[PDB]
């Protein structure tokens, strides 16, 4: 249960694939959609 | 609660850290107590 | 999850990865 | 309609699969480098494109382009289900191109966010896309019905923070969905309702209401106590007043808040009962309040429920109303497919000022049997077509008329389609503030707005009408400096079929021209041995107006270049024979002639005289000879002759006109150039009454200070 | 013009109705910094004697206005300008960055207009199941 995506809107693996866009103050910018693991999680009983 | 219930609402969000609701309140008291990001609250605070 | 390099705020903890910085990028 | 027709056939063949090879659908992209030299079902193609200067763009005809925009994947299951029916389109997409050569785009906007243009040229050349077919106002156009909007924004303490910019922005978003047709006012409500402008009614949703209604929820703040039950009693009471002008269909209210606990059931059983006002609710902001009676008004009421949590989906949900407003043309059949134009815009692939006919297109699956009712309620997309400005001038020729008389057309907004003062420009909306989207709407009374008669012209053309009406107007000069009070003759009448007026205007000056004889062979010698480059030297500099006459005759912007052409031409070939405009160019060589004798045998028989610096002459026919050989430097006036702001003000006038010169300006000023007056030629060929050109003299300007 | 370089006999010579002055909107021009305003003057009384007074800054200049009979000029000699201080106020006619007419008022009178007449708002066929908010 700790994986996002670099866009929160696409709740699912198989969404998370394109371009997405940021908007920040002032500027408009497009990159990467990448499904990632949070860097600390519980998969096992040694990352537990 | 009554110091700053009301004036987190800040331009970017409103944070974790809250003191609208009492749940809120209760974690964001916990954590002050156990020390971590006990400066980052006070900063929320001071904005406010 | 904010990207990096957006203005981030420490308190928010909705940094993708790490935290929000020192100089308040991601 | 053809493409229509096959559209809709395709899809209603198609079959939805699921599974794709990796290399099933082959398409163009129209955004991939042209160099990568390296997916999940796609192949891509390298194309080849050479040029065409009808689109100034690199085109290939071999097959369309694909324009997806960066948000939406490329390899979705979707769009790769629609990259194969719409793979069909290509063959009509060239078969129409086959039976008319002058189609400029036929691009198909789909309700999934691709866009199918048949000349595949790369998309545009900071450079993040935010282009998306679903918002373009012809999309818009065809894909519902003119509208009577009224936002409903929710101020509160709750909508404190980032919910009340979010607010702001998708406000302001789902404004720049509004077209011309459609009338919008925006309202706040913390306890009591009131309007966040000026405005207290409803306005139509211009280029200027818009602006002021966007300021206006920019400046915007929030607090109280929210209370629905009287924004939607306010709400309702301003969607009943008819004492104003409206579209007078598709009723449609916007509720813009974030939860609350009240869903107001009297409301609604007082003021829409029968549901003839639709209701759209709008979740914005990440929060955790009740969204339960948003729903519940948005079910009841007809309508749907969005949800806007961050900036990245602003777009795509104010975008999507129109889908549920498309549902009643759809089940309205082969009924709600008319060919409707849109206002004159700037093209997107820089094309400059063009006209787009807009057609919906149907899912018709399982419609010639019936069992799928479903999801047959929504439009696939909308087809266009675009027509450039230039090709309607072309229809209309304005080289037989003097320069003073020209062409309009005017839509039922009335709003220009052709005059000589609409440039390819973006309107103007106020001052600009300190620290090409936007349609360019010009109405017709802004060239010279009389209240007399230019209104009641107006009003009749806009009502679709045919007359005839001659008055002593007002005219402005093209150097918009000078006022004549000349006579014009405005003649008006309905392009039937559409809903576009097309009127002439006409001074009486104007009512005969002259046309040139085919004469022979012998007379188009002597006639061309007068504008050589070399033999400008005797007769004085020699200009030509760059108007096309032959189809391998180009035009430049230079005029010496214009000059050798046009003079290799008529040497190479006979003017008329070759596929040419035998009128033009025979009257051009027409005037030659007679200015290149008047030059000579009368300018040449004074070289000097005290008070002149230069005798120039300028004849309709696009011919201009200044006789002093460095004079013709100086000369800044525009070598088209009915573009010339001197020769059209002494047309007006039946006496010598005097033309102030430029000052503080980096040209020459009037110490080494002169005091232009002009003179008006004036000829009575039987007892008709002509004036085919204009001479003129620049005075010295030292020589009138000492006879001063 | 001479309007910067005399203001106070241009302003008297529109007072005295020498020379009209209507102004139009520009609304396709590019500002520095757009709407931009553009004022136009001409004839409007085609008579020859226009005598009067200035009566300017309690210095009277008497002024004589003469037109040339075929060509489109007006011969105007006033008595002096340095000498008899005015205000100046300066009579700009090139064009101005401003904003165009208040719209409040515009949409007040709105100008005549015709929409379309067909328009498909309401069905009894059409399905309302689609809620949105059933459907995520
Ligand atoms: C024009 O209208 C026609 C019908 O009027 C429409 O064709 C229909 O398209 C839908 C897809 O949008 C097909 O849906 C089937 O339904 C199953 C079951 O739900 C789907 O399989 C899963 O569905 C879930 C959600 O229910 C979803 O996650 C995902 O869609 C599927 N998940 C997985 C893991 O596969 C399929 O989508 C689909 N089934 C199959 C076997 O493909 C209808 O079957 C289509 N109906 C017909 C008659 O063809 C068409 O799309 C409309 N045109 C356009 C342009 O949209
Ligand atoms: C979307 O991709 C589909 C999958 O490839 C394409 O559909 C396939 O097109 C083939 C033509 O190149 C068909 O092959 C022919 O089909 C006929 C059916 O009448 C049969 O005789 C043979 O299978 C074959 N005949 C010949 C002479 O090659 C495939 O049947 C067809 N379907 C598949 C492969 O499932 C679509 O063309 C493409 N979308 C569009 C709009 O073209
Ligand atoms: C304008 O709209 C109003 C209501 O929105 C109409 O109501 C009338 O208002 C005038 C104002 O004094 C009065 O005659 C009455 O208060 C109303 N008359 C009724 C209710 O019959 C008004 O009629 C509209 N304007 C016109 C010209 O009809
Ligand atoms: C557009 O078509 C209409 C027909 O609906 C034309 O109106 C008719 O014109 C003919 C002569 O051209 C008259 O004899 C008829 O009496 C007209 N019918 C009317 C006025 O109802 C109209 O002239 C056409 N316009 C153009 C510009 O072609
Ligand atoms: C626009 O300019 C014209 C040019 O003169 C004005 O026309 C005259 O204006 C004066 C007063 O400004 C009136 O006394 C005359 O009767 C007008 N002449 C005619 C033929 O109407 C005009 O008034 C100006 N203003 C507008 C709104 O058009
Ligand atoms: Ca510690
Ligand atoms: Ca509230």
């Amino acid at each position: 249960k700790f994986f996002h995506c670099t866009d929160e809107s696409k709740e699912f693996e198989k969404d998370c694939r394109g371009k997405y866009l940021l908007y920040e103050k002032n500027e408009v910018k497009a990159r990467d959609r990448e499904w990632k693991k949070y860097e600390f999680h519980y998969d096992n009983v040694l990352w537990a | 609660m009554q110091l700053f219930g009301g004036q987190f609402n800040f331009d970017e969000g409103t944070p974790p850290t809250n003191f609208d609701t009492f749940p809120a309140a209760i974690m964001t008291v916990f954590q002050i107590l156990t020390g971590e990001d006990w400066n980052e609250v006070m900063y929320d605070g001071i904005k406010s | 999850c904010k990207g990096k390099g957006a203005p981030c705020r420490k308190t928010m903890y909705d940094c993708c990865s790490g935290s929000c910085g020192r100089r308040g990028k991601c | 309609v053809r493409l229509a027709l096959e559209a809709e056939k395709v899809q209603a063949a198609h079959q939805w699969r699921e599974d794709f090879a990796s290399n099933e659908v082959v398409y163009y992209n129209a955004k991939d480098d042209l160099d990568p030299e390296k997916e999940p079902g796609s192949q891509r193609i390298k194309p080849v494109f050479i040029e065409d200067a009808n689109f100034g763009r690199q085109i290939s005809y071999q097959h369309a382009a694909v324009h997806i925009p960066t948000d939406i994947y490329e390899g979705s299951t979707i769009v790769l289900n629609e990259l194969n029916w719409t793979s069909a389109l290509d063959e009509v997409f060239k078969k129409n191109r086959e039976e008319d050569p002058s189609l400029l785009w036929q691009v198909f906007g789909s309700a999934t966010g691709l866009a199918r243009y048949y000349p595949a040229s790369p998309w545009v050349d900071n450079k993040i896309d935010l282009y998306d077919v679903r918002r373009r106002p012809w999309y818009i156009q065809g894909a519902a019905s003119p509208k009577d909007m009224l936002i409903l924004v929710d101020v509160s303490g709750s909508v404190s923070g980032l919910t009340l910019k979010l607010i702001r922005t998708s406000v302001s978003e789902m404004l720049e969905t509004l077209s011309d047709d459609d009338f919008v006012n925006v309202a706040s409500f913390n306890s009591n309702a009131q309007d966040v402008s000026c405005f207290q009614h409803l306005v139509q949703a211009n280029v200027r209401n818009k602006k002021v209604l966007k300021d206006a929820v920019n400046n915007i703040t929030a607090k109280g106590i929210t209370d629905y039950k009287k924004g939607f009693s306010f709400a309702f009471e301003q969607l009943l007043n008819y004492n104003v002008s409206r579209a007078n269909c598709n009723k449609i209210i916007m509720l813009f808040t974030d939860g609350g606990e009240e869903r107001a059931q009297e409301i609604f059983n007082k003021y829409n009962k029968d549901k003839k006002v639709r209701v759209f609710t709008f979740s914005v902001g990440q929060h955790n309040y009740d969204r339960g009676p948003i729903q519940w008004m948005a079910c009841e009421n007809k309508g749907y429920y969005y949800e806007i949590p961050s900036i990245g989906a602003i777009r795509i949900n104010t975008q999507e109303y129109l889908d549920v407003l498309g549902r009643p043309m759809v089940l309205a059949g082969d009924k709600a497919k008319q060919v409707q134009w849109t206002n004159v815009y700037l093209d997107a692939l820089e094309l400059g000022l063009v006209i787009t006919g807009t057609l919906p297109v149907f899912n018709i699956t399982g419609q010639f049997e019936n069992k799928t009712n479903l999801k047959n309620q929504l439009i696939l997309g909308v087809m266009g077509v675009d027509v450039s400005l230039e090709d309607i001038k072309r229809l209309t020729p304005r080289f037989t008329l003097c320069p003073n008389g020209y062409y309009f057309a005017i839509d039922p907004n009335g709003y220009v389609l052709l005059h000589p003062n609409l440039q390819p420009k973006p309107i103007g909306v106020g001052i600009p503030t300190i620290n090409s989207q936007e349609p360019v709407t010009l109405d017709f009374l802004d060239a010279e707005l009389e209240n007399d008669i230019k209104v009641e012209i107006r009003n009749k053309m806009i009502d679709g009408e045919s007359g005839e009406k001659t008055f002593r107007t007002l005219v402005k000069s093209q150097d918009e400096r000078y006022i004549d009070k000349g006579n014009r003759t405005y003649t008006w009448t309905p392009v039937n079929g559409t809903d576009y007026s097309l009127a002439l205007v006409l001074p009486t000056y104007s009512f005969y021209y002259i046309k040139a004889k085919l004469e022979e062979t012998i007379t188009q010698a002597r006639y061309s041995e007068t504008l050589k480059p070399d033999n400008f030297e005797e007769s004085g500099y020699t200009f030509i107006a760059p108007r096309d006459y032959c189809n391998d005759l180009k035009i430049s912007d230079n005029n010496t270049e214009f000059l050798l052409n046009f003079n290799e031409f008529i040497d190479r070939k006979t003017p008329n024979n070759p596929s040419c405009n035998a009128d033009l160019i025979n009257r051009v060589l027409l005037d030659a002639g007679f200015t290149n004798e008047l030059v000579q045998n009368y300018w040449s028989k004074q070289k000097n005289i005290k008070g002149v610096k230069a005798r120039f002459v300028v004849t309709d026919g696009g011919i201009t000879r200044v006789y002093p050989k460095e004079a013709g430097e100086n000369w800044q006036e525009n070598p088209e002759t009915y573009e010339d702001s001197f020769y059209k003000r002494s047309l007006d006038n039946d006496n010598y006109v005097f033309t102030a010169p430029y000052f503080n300006k980096s040209g020459p000023g009037a110490y080494e150039s002169g005091i232009m007056v002009s003179k008006a030629v004036e000829i009575y060929i039987q007892g008709k009454l002509l004036k085919p050109a204009v001479v003129g003299i620049k005075i010295d300007v030292n020589s009138w200070i000492e006879n001063f | 013009f001479f309007g910067e370089i005399d203001p106070s006999l241009m302003r008297h010579l529109v007072n005295i109705s020498v020379y009209a002055f209507n102004k139009s909107y520009d609304y396709q021009s590019v500002c520095e910094p757009c709407i931009t305003e553009q004022t136009q003057y001409f004839f409007d009384n085609d008579s020859k004697s226009f005598s009067g007074v200035l009566d300017c800054g309690n210095c009277s200049r008497i002024f004589h206005g003469e037109k040339l009979m075929n060509t489109n000029l007006i011969f105007i000699m006033v008595e002096s300008k340095g000498t008899c201080p005015c205000d100046t106020r300066l009579l700009i006619q090139a064009e101005q960055t401003s904003d165009g007419p208040n719209p409040c008022d515009m949409v007040k009178q709105p100008r005549y207009r015709k929409g379309p007449d067909v328009c498909f708002d309401n069905n009894v066929l059409e399905d309302y199941t689609d809620c949105g908010g059933v459907s995520g």
